[PDB]
């Protein structure tokens, strides 16, 4: 049963250096190649580069010769790609695979990313339900890095619930907003709390979203 | 190196129908193209192999073809779990290539957006920024125009914008489009409207509130 396994998500700043690792399980290490390939947000597969374990014979795309580095360990079945100088245009998601002539089997993807920003936790402020089914919400505001979870109630509602994928903002801070469709008269008489959770800054926060008198 | 184009970049499909998606290559290289389908946050996943071959795991629906630089991937009756990107990839050669990729999207009923307004909150406000959002809730297809309007003058580049994937239960999209604006700013006006243009709508939807209303 082959099964590649890729290391966390990573966030450095510019000029830093980041590894990440792919612990191959399943056969020989040193028999089979490691290809890595880059994906950017909403783009095509790009590939890096791929290393023969046991030899430790290389092939690199010429973009990425400064850029990538290949190392491994037959010990620990574990391969390496170390990117340096690392920039905003090295945020991507990282795959490695085994060479099998096609790709049949894929680490499930590493998350870089690169920015000048700053570990920050979000506010967060009600969206409050209209004066005349109904929706409301909450406004996750100015946060980094990614991710931040929401749930609502503590999972006991999840039905007409919508998390929108964060953006980007001019301040390299996050923001997102997570909305919910309840039935109009359970306005004034119920309790609805999102519960928010930033694990980067240890932010947890479980925010009443009533309707403003 | 070896280029792949894949067309078309996007597809709405509604299940039970078939589609053909192509790949061409920019020079021979021999049976080596692989098709592989990719859903959001996950690693491709392989679908055909060598042009044409059968992959362990993949359902029958998918069938590839082609030969010199001309492929296609093939899908007998799609469903609904066939939403995703699609990209043909090249082994003949390092480095490896792959195409652009095509979206393929679920189609069905055009469905008009619920439309609903957000002041921005009294917390919010006290720290300098008032974050009004308008939220266009379960409509389909994609294609949207959210207007805001502050006391009638038409906004520019003061907001953004942010959509979900397809609904896992409806194939609907839903959008948020958030007005960003300086505590000072946003008290210096009254009326703040959100006006949504949409193919199930008769009319634009136009929902408001008065900062002079509780």
């Amino acid at each position: 049963q082959v099964q590649l396994q890729e290391s966390g998500a990573e966030v450095m700043k510019p000029g830093a250096s980041v590894k990440i690792s792919c612990k191959a399980t399943g056969y020989t290490f040193s028999t089979y190649w490691i290809e890595w390939m880059k994906q950017r947000p909403g783009g095509g597969l790009e590939y890096i580069g791929e290393i023969l374990p046991g030899s430790g014979s290389t092939y690199y795309n010429e973009k990425f010769k400064g850029k990538a580095t290949f190392t491994a360990d037959t010990s620990s079945n574990t391969a390496y790609m170390q990117l340096s100088s690392l920039t905003s245009e090295d945020s991507a998601v990282y795959y490695c695979a085994r060479g099998d002539g096609y790709y049949k089997y894929w680490g499930q993807g590493t998350t870089l990313t690169v920015s000048s920003a700053s570990t920050k936790g979000p506010s967060v402020f009600p969206l409050a339900p209209s004066s005349k089914t109904a929706a409301l919400g909450c406004l996750v505001k100015d946060y980094f890095p990614e991710p931040v979870t929401v749930s609502w109630n503590s999972g006991a509602l999840t039905s007409g619930v919508h998390t929108f994928p964060a953006v980007l903002q001019s301040s390299g801070l996050y923001s997102l907003s997570s909305v919910v469709t309840v039935p109009s008269s359970s306005l004034g008489t119920q309790t609805y709390i999102c519960n928010v959770n930033h694990k980067p800054s240890n932010t947890k926060v479980d925010k009443r979203v009533e309707p403003k008198s | 190196d070896i280029e792949l184009t894949q067309s078309p970049a996007t597809l709405s499909v509604t299940p039970g129908d078939s589609v053909s998606l192509s790949c061409r290559a920019s020079q021979s290289i021999s049976n080596n193209l692989h098709w592989y389908q990719q859903k959001s946050h996950e690693p491709p996943r392989l679908l055909i192999k060598y042009v044409s071959q059968s992959v362990s795991g993949i359902p029958s629906r998918f069938s590839g073809s082609g030969s010199g630089t001309d492929f296609t991937l093939s899908i007998n009756s799609v469903e609904t779990e066939d939403f995703g990107m699609y990209f043909c990839g090249q082994s003949n050669s390092w480095p490896r290539t792959f195409g652009g990729g095509t979206k393929l999207e679920i189609k069905r009923t055009v469905a008009a957006p619920s439309v609903f307004i957000f002041p921005p909150s009294d917390e919010q406000l006290k720290s300098g920024t008032a974050s009004v959002v308008c939220l266009l809730n379960n409509f389909y297809p994609r294609e949207a125009k959210v207007q805001w309007k502050v006391d009638n003058a038409l906004q520019s580049g003061n907001s953004q914008e942010s959509v979900t994937e397809q609904d896992s239960k409806d194939s609907t999209y839903s959008l948020s489009s958030t007005l960003t604006l300086s505590k000072a700013d946003y008290e210096k006006h009254k009326v703040y409207a959100c006006e949504v243009t949409h193919q199930g709508l008769s009319s634009p939807v136009t929902k408001s509130f008065n900062r002079g209303e509780c």
